[PDB]
């Protein structure tokens, strides 16, 4: 199988401020944090919430994903209402453009 | 007589949380602690508390505050080796001499 170019990732504009905030907030450094949504079908990857990682030395890596703190953050939120899974991961790149 | 069941059982409980706590937020200071450590020298110290630091890439930078290490134990001149992007003060430095200075001798 294979996905196709019309694939469409729709951030929520709660998400799209807290990306930003966070964004803004971490320069010059560069922050990351978990998108919380839902692979809604195979053509769209829906995320409605976002919530920011901690900073940490080790900069934007998988050592940054703190386990307990995801799993805790996690926790308190399905209570809330919000029980969304990991459909990804964002951080912010200052200066230079969106690439990996 | 009941100071001793009250009094030892909430201390020993709150000696055991604020360890634990104490040993995360270490961590959690250690962790961030990058090690790369951007040599930088305190130019002067104000009060807001506040240092300016000239960096060893010949920019300086004020820091709204001081960092990790006490502003008392600082003054003028020290090497303290700050953040790469932050700036910030990780630790303080011990005097350090150049290859030159020390073939000096």
């Amino acid at each position: 199988p294979a996905v196709d170019t019309a694939e469409q990732v729709y951030i929520s504009s709660l998400a799209l401020l807290k990306m930003l905030k966070h964004g803004r907030a971490g320069v010059p450094m560069e922050v990351m944090g978990l998108m919380l949504g839902e692979f809604v079908d195979d053509y769209t990857v829906r995320v409605i919430d976002v919530f920011a990682m901690p900073q940490s030395g080790t900069g934007v890596s998988v050592e940054a994903v703190d386990p307990v703190f995801q799993a805790k953050m996690l926790d308190m939120l399905k209570q809330t209402g919000r029980p969304e899974m990991v459909v990804g991961w964002y951080h912010s790149h200052p200066g230079f453009g969106c690439w990996l | 007589i009941k100071i001793m069941k009250s009094e030892v059982l909430r201390v020993t409980h709150e000696l055991q949380a604020m360890k634990d706590k104490i040993k995360e937020n270490s961590e959690k200071i250690k962790v961030n602690k990058t090690l790369p450590y951007l040599v930088s020298n305190v130019i002067e110290l104000l009060d807001v508390k506040c240092a300016v630091i000239k960096t060893s890439t010949r920019q300086t930078y004020f820091l709204p505050v001081i960092g990790l290490v006490d502003a008392e134990k600082l003054k003028p001149g020290d090497l303290v080796g700050v953040n790469k992007d932050s700036y910030l003060i990780l630790e303080t430095l011990p005097t350090e001499y150049d290859s030159r200075v020390k073939a000096m001798e």
